[PDB]
């Protein structure tokens, strides 16, 4: 994912260092002698160093959309940049490259020498890399990877955010942190999607489903209160930094409320089925409403959101209307059942 | 970004160039263009028509030497293109005009068209990454190391004085007359004719320049020496003849201090200095009189500095320390100053990029002319 391009040197210099390598002598700067203070020689040297500066700048200033790809991709991308910039420092610190720099310094040409460290943004890139270097090492995303139980997710979410708490000392950006949070919610949603897949939730009783329901809201509340603690955390961070009055968007619509709202509609849905199926058992309206009940509800189909609204808003209010029309008789029937006497 | 800045010091008589950071200009040759006069008959002759540099100097008899620049103003741009192109040839630089930003010296008070068309020439035919036109006095003071003082130069076609205060070259005190080295040689040619010796060929005017460079001096007393008969030293031509000069050797560079001999209402060099100093802030006159720097090849005559001191003392107010410096690199003052200026990190922000020139145009050059 990161281009690591070597720095090519002029071949004659390699032959000179090769001649010194046959002996074991350190290839000196004045080995060229008269060739040092010549025009075409220094001309080609600056050409090579100039292309080196472009090779360094090719990857140091590189940047992509912080929300592009999944969470692990962006996090791993920052890690890749850290080790890659260290490899650029490795190519910078070799004695052969330093030998070329010594040629340009000994030849009184300060341009490529000073620009080799200033024009290259490697120094500032490495210092920002080092500022984010402990923050990127030992990231507990694997705690979120193999977490299928909601309790594991509760403790995992709190653990990851407490490890992320070290962004008060490393200047974390605003929008970067918000896209980071949405990436965290992306993986949370993915894990929950397969969790609902391996749950077979459309066949269990309301006891187990109630426990799973409460556990889902447990995870959601860990998200809300700990996210507000992270909010206050970033609030005091922006206060201690004292930079400006930007229009920072905190109107975050993450990847988990999308399922949370559907859950809420199902809560009141189970209230209808709770009062009915829990009592109705107590003339065929009993059976008939369970008949029409299951008949308009047995096809949730992996309960995704898109088809959820797309067809289930009609099938949903249609289930309500099937109760109603089915349950329409009982009202006036009750008016019969007891008003006659 | 590019390789290294190339300091090309122009001059109406001698162009001087090299890379920045260099100690002395490695490439210097006369600013003329010689094309043959005779007829190509025998095969295997000197191929090519236009000659510049050492080859044009060597076979001097065949050429019909002309100058493309006079009084710091370019008269022919084609010959200047060939001269600059020659600077980038294999005989002088062996480089390309695409990887080198260019520092360009230029005389003050010149027309805008010089900077404009010269910029077009560089950024279009040469396509240099960055061009930077500058003064010449500023560079000479940078070459001496000090910072505030006037600069008195007299090259081959121009002569001027610039009172520089810490780098800000005061633009309201730059006196400039057009009587320099080449014109002194021209007047010397007239006096040689009056002696009896005739030199009128274009490739013989150069011999007149050689005589000016090695047989003239400056009399301390301008009139007392004219009322005497000198020893009349001889001179050996390249031909092998002999010329006895006589009085035509001290009156020839006398022109610089009195352009009445050429018939002109201009002023001498001393008056250019005194007017350049007096047309400045009264609070800086003593500092300027204590710091005068000479540059340019016409300041190499014998008895030049001494006569300049006498003249300035006659024009400066009483009991004011006058001090004229005269470094050993008056021919290379502007070039060495260019080597010091262009070798700095601020030069990156001081030039004009090619992109900028393509965006705004010549107005960008006049905008960032300093
Ligand atoms: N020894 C000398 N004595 C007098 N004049 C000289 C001597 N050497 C050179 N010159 C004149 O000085 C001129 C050099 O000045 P130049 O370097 O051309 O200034 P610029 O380069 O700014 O035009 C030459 O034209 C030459 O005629």
């Amino acid at each position: 994912e990161i281009p690591e391009i070597s720095l090519p040197i002029h071949p004659m210099i390699t032959n000179v260092a090769k001649q010194c390598y046959e002996r074991g002598e350190k290839p000196k700067v004045t080995d060229f002698g008269d060739k040092v203070e010549d025009p075409t020689f220094l001309n080609q040297l600056q050409s090579g160093v100039n292309r080196w500066i472009r090779e360094i700048q090719k990857v140091t200033k590189l940047d992509r959309d912080p929300a592009s790809g999944t969470a692990l991709q962006e996090i791993s991308f920052w890690l890749n940049l850290e080790r890659a910039l260290y490899r650029i420092q490795e190519k910078r610190e070799s004695p052969e490259v330093l030998l070329t720099l010594d040629i340009l310094k000994h030849g009184k040409r300060f341009h490529a020498t000073v620009s080799f460290d200033t024009d290259t943004g490697l120094k500032q890139a490495l210092e920002t890399v080092n500022d984010y270097n402990p923050l990127m090492k030992d990231f507990p995303l694997n705690d979120l990877l193999s977490a299928t139980e909601l309790d594991k997710i509760r403790q995992a979410l709190v653990a990851i955010f407490t490890h992320l708490r070290k962004i008060r000392n490393t200047k974390y950006p605003i929008q970067r942190a918000l896209r980071l949070v949405e990436a965290i919610s992306r993986d949370l949603s993915s894990q929950l999607l397969k969790v609902l897949g391996t749950r077979k939730l459309m066949h269990v009783a309301y006891e187990e489903f109630e426990k799973v329901m409460v556990a889902c809201f447990e995870v959601f509340q860990t998200w809300d209160d700990e996210y507000e603690k992270l909010q206050v955390l970033l609030r005091d961070i922006v206060k201690r930094k004292r930079e400006e009055n930007l229009k920072m968007v905190w109107r975050i619509n993450p990847a988990h409320r999308k399922l949370q709202a559907r859950l809420d509609q199902m809560r009141k849905f189970r209230r209808q089925h709770e009062q009915l199926r829990a009592v109705i058992v107590r003339a065929n309206a009993i059976e008939e409403v369970n008949l029409a009940y299951e008949n308009v509800k047995e096809v949730d189909g992996l309960d995704v959101s898109k088809e959820g609204t797309e067809a289930w808003e009609a099938a949903m209010k249609r289930y309500d209307e099937r109760i109603d029309r089915v349950e329409t008789r009982i009202t006036a029937r009750l008016r019969d059942q007891l008003g006659t006497a | 970004i590019a390789n290294q800045p190339v300091v090309i010091d122009n001059g109406s008589g001698v162009i001087k160039a090299g890379f920045a950071g260099d100690q002395i200009p490695k490439y210097c040759f006369p600013n003329y263009v010689g094309r043959p006069k005779h007829v190509r008959v025998m095969a295997g002759a000197l191929e090519g028509d236009i000659f510049i540099g050492p080859k044009a100097e060597e076979h001097r008899g065949l050429l019909s030497i002309r100058y493309p620049m006079e009084h710091g103003i370019v008269k022919d741009w084609n010959d200047m293109e060939r001269i600059w192109q020659y600077v980038y040839s294999k005989d002088q630089l062996q480089t390309f005009s695409e990887e080198h930003p260019v520092l360009l010296t230029e005389a003050p008070l010149n027309p805008r068209k010089n900077r404009e068309r010269a910029a077009e020439v560089f950024f279009e035919t040469f396509n240099v990454p960055a061009l930077f036109i500058s003064m010449q006095a500023v560079l000479s003071l940078y070459a001496t190391g000090r910072t505030t003082g006037v600069v008195l130069d007299s090259g081959d076609g121009v002569t001027h004085a610039v009172p520089i205060y810490e780098g800000f070259a005061m633009p309201h005190s730059i006196m400039r007359i057009d009587i320099a080295g080449r014109d002194v040689s021209r007047f010397l040619r007239l006096y040689l004719r009056k002696e009896g010796y005739d030199f009128h060929s274009s490739s013989e005017f150069e011999i007149v320049k050689a005589i000016k460079e090695r047989a003239c001096y400056l009399s301390i007393n301008p009139q007392k020496d004219e009322t005497l008969e000198t020893e009349k030293a001889q001179y050996y031509l390249p031909d092998g003849s002999t010329i006895e000069i006589g009085p035509s050797r001290f009156r020839a560079p006398e022109l610089l201090f009195r352009p009445d001999l050429i018939g002109e209402e201009s002023e001498g060099i001393h008056e250019v200095l005194v007017f350049a100093i007096q047309k400045s802030d009264m609070d800086l006159r003593r500092t300027l009189f204590s710091n005068i720097v000479l540059s340019g090849g016409s300041t190499l005559f014998k008895g030049f500095g001494d006569r300049l001191l006498s003249e300035v003392k006659k024009l400066a107010p009483k009991d004011v320390k006058i001090r004229i410096s005269a470094p050993q690199e008056r021919l290379y003052s502007t070039w060495i100053g260019g080597s010091i200026l262009a070798s700095l990190d601020t030069f990156k922000k001081m030039w004009v990029s090619k992109k900028e020139y393509e965006e705004d145009g010549a107005r960008s050059i006049h905008r960032k002319t300093f």
